[PDB]
């Protein structure tokens, strides 16, 4: 399972 | 023992020309198990384990919307850390993410990490905390009160020490045949005359799994340090690992010289000497 | 920015013998940036049709690929490994020993 919540920088 | 999970992600501009090429790699301890590369015909996450091949197809599908959005994010970040950065737009730059979960002998959790760089030097990082950010220099500043303003230190703590750990508990079942394995290594010693009073003598370990593993050469149980030559754990391709560790010994003094081998798989370490 | 050198390695899968069927690897570390053309020689001419893995990291950064090929190893026949990348002026060989 990869990470679901992405942030933008 | 301990176990890890790990996702490393590569995201590279082409400066003549296309979109970013992204590569997503995903690991249990030192196997690989799901696949993801932007340039691939297939477009989805792809299996490259046995024990993963049996997850559903909605299973797959989410993994795909995830890496895409991951993808689509570190897109738009080439072009935003290229301004934080002063830096031309006919460039290539790499963006390099790391991130992952621990679990003891036990099953609960241990260690959670994530680890962010740019053009081979670090850029951003999640302490033991998970909590903190730690920036590499000014520009990744802006980045780190960006992340603590949108409060995304929490979103990282919550799918770090939860989710992560519940999953890896999963595959660790899933795979209880083929993760589970401590390969020990098939050690020996060769020799070979480099000189008419010199000669040069090769200690070997293959077939070994996990990769963690200590070649030491010594002369009268004393480590030889000097004189020495270690190769850098490779992989055989077909889930093991090979390493060797040579030392240049003078003609005769064969029998004075002794290589030890620690690893996980054996028992009580190895102790090879020649005749 | 930084770039590093990459380190090849060239080898067998199993322990060579003469006639028995094998994979021959060319497994090179230590590489940036990404963008590496790597190529496996037999007598001189290009091995055609080589896979290779999914690229992954280390602790600093550095790059890791393995470029493999089934092969059947003979005492005539010639192995080696044509690597090209960015920081090289030229492209380095580096020939197939079966004890290395
Ligand atoms: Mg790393």
């Amino acid at each position: 399972s990869a990470l679901e919540w992405i942030k933008n920088k | 023992g301990s176990h890890s999970m790990r996702y490393f992600y590569t995201s590279v501009s082409r400066p003549g020309r296309g979109e970013p090429r992204f590569i997503a790699v995903g690991y249990v301890d030192d196997t690989q198990f799901v696949r993801f590369d932007s340039d691939a015909a297939s477009q989805r996450m792809e299996p490259r384990a046995p024990w993963i091949e049996q997850e559903g197809p909605e299973y797959w599908d989410q993994e795909t919307r995830n890496v895409k959005a991951q993808s689509q994010t570190d897109r738009v970040d080439l072009g935003t850390l290229r301004g934080y950065y002063n830096q031309s737009e006919d460039g290539s730059h790499t963006i390099q993410i790391m991130y992952g979960c621990d679990v003891g002998p036990d099953g609960r959790f241990l260690r959670g990490y994530r680890q962010d760089a740019y053009d081979g030097k670090d850029y951003i990082a999640l302490n033991e905390d998970l909590r903190s950010w730690t920036a590499a220099d000014m520009a990744a500043q802006i980045t780190k009160r960006k992340w603590e303003a949108a409060h995304a230190a929490e979103q990282q703590r919550a799918y770090l020490e939860g989710r992560c750990v519940e999953w890896l508990r999963r595959y660790l079942e899933n795979g209880k045949e083929t993760l589970q394995r401590t390969d020990p290594p098939k050690t020996h010693m060769t020799h070979h005359p480099i000189s008419d009073h010199e000669a040069t003598l090769r200690c070997w370990a293959l077939g070994f799994y996990p990769a963690e593993i200590t070649l030491t050469w010594q002369r009268d149980g004393e480590d030889q340090t000097q004189d020495t030559e270690l190769v850098e754990t490779r992989p055989a391709g077909d889930g093991t690992f090979q390493k060797w560790a040579a030392v240049v010994v003078p003609s005769g003094e064969e029998q004075r010289y002794t290589c030890h081998v620690q690893h996980e798989g054996l028992p009580k370490p190895l102790t090879l000497r020649w005749e | 920015m930084i770039q590093r050198t990459p380190k090849i390695q060239v080898y067998s899968r199993h322990p060579a013998e003469n006639g028995k069927s094998n994979f021959l690897n060319c497994y090179v570390s230590g590489f940036h940036p990404s963008d590496i053309e790597v190529d496996l020689l037999k007598n001189g001419e290009r091995i055609e049709k080589v896979e290779h893995s999914d690229l992954s990291f280390s602790k600093d950064w550095s790059f890791y690929l393995l470029y493999y090929t089934e092969f059947t190893p003979t005492e005539k026949d010639e192995y080696a490994c044509r690597v090209n990348h960015v920081t090289l002026s030229q492209p380095k060989i580096v020939k197939w020993d079966r004890d290395m």
